[PDB]
């Protein structure tokens, strides 16, 4: 109606640190583009803002389903979420984008959001789950915590005294135990010792 | 900026058709009248909006402000953002919703927006307005972490030039010149009036 | 310093606290399992009877139990009492001038009295701002109890 | 004048001789006294003024609150008295800023306006020197401060003298001040005396000594007059008329009347109430205490009674004074049993319930404020002859505007007054135990 | 209520996907076991359950409400109708006819 | 599916959160974490999943 | 954007002056329209065995 | 268990558990956890209870 392209060719401009429009993105067709998925950090980093945390997913903390793609969005209750499309031979990360995310941790993470005024970046674990030890070099959440990859990690993940020794937890939230599930049945002695 | 209305002018009268190809004229200007204008530059500011949201929708939520501060549209594009949280698909929501600049004391409309505490500004005013209003956001504090800024043609039309105190970092997004030559726009339209 | 101060409160059946006996040592007892109960002489506060409010007295029990497991492997010494004014510890806001959280058996600690508290001592938000609590050792819930 | 309090204040540290005032910048509020230094000043403490200045918030009920302050004595204990005395009561009041400034070189007000532009309270607490109130207020005009909603309250020193007003302070300002039958040189003259001769009437008791002593000051201080050391305490406790001129620590008088004191349009100091013993008189001189408008936050006062569960009466702690947490106060006047006439105290029991909660989460959304008091005659409204009782009276008599409670709805009342639609489901029904159950043979 | 309930954002859309047209199909896909579980207000449920009756009607009602007639504003009407309905309550004829 | 007698697990713990061994945002983070402890919301959690 | 439509729009249409219905009572509807005392007191259940 | 003539009311409330007590700036701290975290994986614990 403006007479203009009705597919706009549009790209995303973003004032840069040094008085220049660094090409943030490009739009193309209905779809929005944006060459950075990670959000940028202005100037140095200022109160662990959007730090850095992958939360495991399972089915007593957290729980994750696809976004309504029909929409392109998130449910409104949960959170939209990330990770890296697995490519540890290529040299890229990958992107594993708009998955949303459930549960009570989610929320407690939402408590948090308010309470410690602090916003966070989420993604998922590839190599390990919940970390394991292996000869020289650890394993899973506990590698991206170790490599400075991840601030905090979140999840089902059980407290022991090495993690203890490499870093720490102060909650112990819920009652957790090894445990196991049996069908079992029980029975009459001896008829009520005949009475 | 004026010049595209200037222009458009002309066109109403005369009902000769004109087209643009770059600068000003490729830049966004008011609502057509019903006598057919030149018409190259402008967009759906709404669709310029949606194309924004994008980005809101990937990082932006519960957006800092909307001011029908200056220029065309002040009360047109105050609708749309009500029929993009109208859907209510999602989980759309306002905190800042006035108007105002240059005529009286900055204050009132300022008063108002020390009131809104959000994420992300929208700006919908010329360069000149915006100078000054980022003269207002230092001593506002918008330009601290926590207040992005969107900004439109309005603004981002002067890539050449940029006010010092323009508070970077904020999203400043419209066309980029050397993605498509300035030349290259010509020979198209020549084409489609052939076409036409 | 290697010797070390205790302190603790009588609450079986993680603290038991019983009189020592005529020559001032503990009455050996036997367990259950068989192995011989162990336990330590603690200060003890004042009785049912009037004053007395100095006593040695005998104390063991599950905490107790866990206080010789925690010394032997931090290797470290130390002498037990049992905490005056008989309570755990809250913090009183207003009784004459504004008054910090040293009731009871944690006001104590506060002091520097006793360097360490080895009882069934819950965990909580209110304490955790003022001291410094280890894994705890047990999970357990509010419950009502009647006739 | 302020300051010439103080110079006697160092004077006193010169001379060792009792010296007060009754009247003035002697009267002003002073930095704590130092104790060594002896002296009587005819205004109230600062901690009791700041006393004074909550109680007429709580009587308001303004729970939320600032503090802007200047570097001028005792704005640190300021916030010291008022920490404590917030902080012992159980409701959740809150202070929103403490701001401490003084005009230093160029950029005091650059700061000052940085500083003070954050702040966004509606009740405000200022402490300083009276010229630097009028700086500040003009500082307040231009950040905006002054105006509806925000509302201002002071201590003692910035009124000073009740005939000059700079009109730079803002109207509906609030503040403390001594009453004015008290200044005059007639009392407080006749009972500083009074007061002096009782120092002297117990220096005949205590020691039978002369209190006389030599006052040069170039000469060396009598060794003897260490002696008035002791001497203070009487001069401490001083009484005359059956009045008291009792002191305190800091040597304001310990028990001194005073008046809440507000400013009316223009020019005009009207006490606004006036404050005898423990009791706080906050007394409505200014019904409207909103500018330009006198619909703005329309009154409604409300009329209720008590039924369980859904509206509670309860007896409010003695010690614990006035209503806690949820409860919210309602008010009849103590109507004497034995009286006709029955004129009342209102009464101080706090209705809580469910029908108090809704009142409360409606407010918010009508943002309406409001009284409520508890009816006297008729309970529930009742057709009795040719004339109607109970709260729909006082609904009738414009002494209620709305009336809630468990009050049921019908047709005359309907046609009276209009009703709000429905919350509940009820009505008339029975409550009774059932007695046996039948037995058919048919399994 | 699932709209403004952004709490319930999740069991709305889960709630859209299934919706119908009318009760006539909402009852019968249930019938049909088409669809496992039916969510609607009382007093055109409750008839139906007692017409059928295999179907069951399970918790507590929630989000109460009071049926009314509805017409344009201003209607000089509305008030009598409330006037003669509340009688109709007040006789015992609504009562009556339920 | 049923858990083992009573169902004590026999394995005693609970949840934890990871911190770089240099940070304590724990420390600060404690603080919040009880009175949400205190708070009925965790129960809420409890009977919202 | 647009009315509520259906019985209540053509209520605001005019096409029907009045509307009789067993219709829940609501305060989105409410702005718009005036409503009647409500007859019946009808909770959500789930109807389903 | 051991008493009877009482008995306890079923609900638990505010679930909460118990911890050994220190001084912050106490040099044993980081000892004592890692003793209570051995003694339950190792099942000392569970002896004692
Ligand atoms: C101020 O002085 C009066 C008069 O002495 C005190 O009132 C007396 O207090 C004593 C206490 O020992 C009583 O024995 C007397 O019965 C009181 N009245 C008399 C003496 O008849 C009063 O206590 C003093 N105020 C202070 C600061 O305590």
């Amino acid at each position: 109606e403006d007479g203009y392209q009705a597919n706009p060719k549009l790209v995303v401009l973003l004032l840069n640190m040094e008085r220049e429009w660094e090409k943030v993105g490009k739009w193309e067709a209905k779809s929005l583009n944006m060459k950075y998925p990670v959000w940028p950090r202005i100037d140095s980093d200022h109160d662990d803002n959007h730090l850095s945390i992958v939360t495991l997913e399972e089915a007593p903390f957290v729980i994750v389903e696809n976004i309504d793609y029909l929409t392109g969005t998130c449910v409104r209750n949960t959170v939209p979420c990330r990770k890296y499309f697995r490519l540890a031979n290529s040299t890229t990360e990958g992107t594993s984008v708009k998955k949303c995310c459930k549960g009570f941790c989610i929320d407690i993470l939402k408590k948090l959001s308010k309470t410690v005024k602090f916003t966070y970046d989420l993604y998922l674990v590839t190599n390990g789950k919940h970390g394991k030890k292996i000869k020289n070099v650890w394993n899973g959440m506990i590698g991206e915590v170790v490599y400075k990859r991840a601030v905090m990690a979140v999840g089902s993940l059980t407290i022991n005294e090495e993690r203890s020794v490499a870093v720490d937890f102060s909650v112990p939230f819920v009652e957790t135990g090894i445990s196991v599930m049996v069908s079992r049945s029980a029975g009459t002695v001896s008829p009520s010792a005949f009475l | 900026e004026a010049i595209a209305q200037i222009l458009d002018f002309v066109s109403s009268q005369t009902f000769i058709p004109i087209l643009g190809i770059h600068g000003g004229s490729s830049m966004i200007m008011a609502d057509k009248d019903e006598m057919s204008t030149f018409f190259q530059f402008g967009a759906s500011i709404k669709q310029q909006a949606t194309v924004m949201l994008n980005i809101m929708e990937e990082y932006d939520w519960h957006v800092f402000s909307v001011i029908t501060s200056n220029f065309p549209g002040y009360r047109d594009f105050i609708s749309f953002i009500k029929t993009t949280v109208d859907n209510s698909f999602v989980g759309w929501e306002v905190q800042n919703y006035i108007t105002l600049d240059t005529s009286y004391t900055d204050a009132q409309t300022l008063t108002q927006l020390k009131k809104i505490h959000s994420s992300v500004i929208l700006l919908y005013c010329s360069k000149d307005e915006a100078t000054y209003i980022f003269e207002e956001a230092r001593s506002l504090g918008l330009m601290g972490y926590g207040f992005v800024w969107i900004v439109p043609s309005l603004v981002t039309g002067n890539t050449d030039i940029i006010p010092y105190e323009f508070p970077s970092g904020l999203v400043s997004v419209s066309y980029d010149d050397w993605d498509y030559g300035i030349e290259a726009r010509v020979r198209d339209g020549l084409g489609i009036i052939t076409t036409a | 310093s290697t010797r070390l101060k205790i302190v603790t409160i009588h609450q079986e059946p993680f603290v038991y606290v019983r009189p020592t006996t005529s020559d001032g040592t503990c009455r050996e007892e036997y367990t259950i399992n068989g192995d011989p109960i162990k336990k330590v002489i603690c200060n003890g506060p004042d009785e049912t009877i009037p004053g007395r409010p100095t006593v040695p007295q005998c104390c063991y029990g599950f905490c107790v139990d866990l206080l010789i497991k925690l010394a032997r492997e931090m290797d470290f010494t130390y002498e037990v009492h049992l905490v005056a004014d008989g309570k755990f510890g809250t913090q009183e806001r207003v009784n004459n001038s504004n008054a910090a959280a040293w009731n009871g058996m944690m006001g104590e600690l506060l002091s520097g009295q006793a360097d360490m508290i080895v009882a069934p001592l819950t965990i909580n938000n209110e304490r955790a701002q003022y001291i410094e609590f280890s894994k705890p050792f047990k999970y357990q819930g509010l419950t009502i109890l009647v006739k | 004048q302020e300051a010439i309090a103080q110079i006697l204040d160092f004077i006193s540290v010169q001379t060792l001789t009792p010296i007060l005032g009754i009247h003035g910048g002697s009267s002003m509020i002073m930095a704590d006294k130092e104790e060594a230094s002896m002296f009587f000043q005819f205004g109230p403490s600062i901690e009791q003024q700041a006393s004074v200045m909550l109680n007429i918030m709580e009587e308001y009920d303004w729970y939320i609150f600032s503090i802007v302050t200047t570097y001028f004595p005792g704005y640190q204990d300021f916030e010291n008295k008022v920490r404590s005395t917030i902080e012992n009561s159980f409701v959740g009041w809150e202070l929103e800023e403490v701001i401490h400034l003084d005009m230093s070189l160029d950029d005091i007000d650059s700061k000052i306006q940085n500083q003070l532009k954050k702040l966004q309270s509606p009740v405000i607490l200022l402490y300083c020197t009276k010229e630097e109130a009028t700086y500040i207020f003009e500082v307040a005009h231009s950040v905006g401060l002054t105006g509806y909603g925000f509302t201002w309250i002071v201590p003692s020193l910035v009124a000073g003298d009740t005939d000059t007003v700079p009109d730079e302070f803002p109207t509906g300002l609030i503040s403390v001040s001594y009453d004015e039958w008290d200044y005059d040189l007639p009392a407080r003259v006749r009972d500083g005396i009074a007061i002096i001769t009782t120092a002297a009437s117990t220096m005949l008791s205590e020691h039978n000594s002369i209190p006389q002593s030599k006052s040069s000051c170039n000469n060396i201080q009598e060794s003897r007059v260490y002696e008035a050391h002791m001497l203070k305490r009487y001069l401490i406790n001083v009484t005359f008329e059956g009045r008291d001129l009792s002191f305190s620590e800091d040597g304001y008088q310990m028990h001194p009347k005073l008046v809440i004191i507000l400013l009316n349009q223009e020019r005009k100091w009207e006490r606004v109430g006036k404050y005898k013993d423990r009791s706080l008189k906050m007394w409505p001189v200014f019904d409207l205490y909103p500018n330009s408008e006198e619909h703005k936050d329309e009154h409604l006062s409300i009329v209720t009674l008590e039924e369980a569960p859904f509206v509670i009466v309860e007896d409010v702690d003695p010690l614990s004074g006035t209503c806690m947490r949820n409860t919210v106060p309602c008010r009849k006047q103590i109507r004497p049993e034995n009286r006709t006439e029955e004129g009342g105290n209102y009464i101080k029991r706090c209705c809580k319930g469910f029908c108090i909660d809704i009142l409360k989460k409606i407010a918010k959304t009508v943002k309406f404020t409001y009284d409520l008091y508890l009816v006297t005659n008729g309970k529930h409204g009742k057709k009795i002859n040719g004339v109607w009782n109970g709260m729909i009276g006082e609904v009738v008599t414009k002494r209620a505007y709305m009336a809630v409670g468990s009050l049921t709805i019908n047709e005359e009342r309907s046609e009276v007054v209009d009703f709000s639609v429905p919350f509940i489901e009820t009505g008339i029904s029975v409550m009774v135990s059932r007695s046996n159950g039948t037995v058919s043979p048919s399994a | 209520y699932f709209r403004r309930q952004v709490e319930l954002s999740t069991m709305y859309r889960h709630m859209e996907k299934h919706n119908y047209e009318s009760a006539a199909e909402a009852i019968q896909a249930v019938r049909d076991n088409k669809l496992h579980a039916f969510i609607w207000d009382s007093a055109v449920l409750e008839f139906e359950a007692s017409q059928d009756c295999d179907l069951v009607t399970t918790g507590e009602l929630f989000f109460r409400s009071g049926f009314g007639i509805g017409m344009r504003k201003d209607s000089p009407w509305k008030q009598e109708v409330s006037l003669n309905i509340l009688k109709s309550h007040e006789n015992g004829f609504m009562e009556e006819l339920d | 599916l049923v858990t083992i007698g009573s169902g004590y697990i026999f394995a005693t713990t609970g949840y934890g959160i990871a911190l770089q061994k240099g940070s304590r945002w724990k420390r600060p983070i404690d603080l919040a974490l009880l009175q949400f402890v205190g708070d009925g919301e965790m129960e809420e959690l409890e009977k919202l999943w």
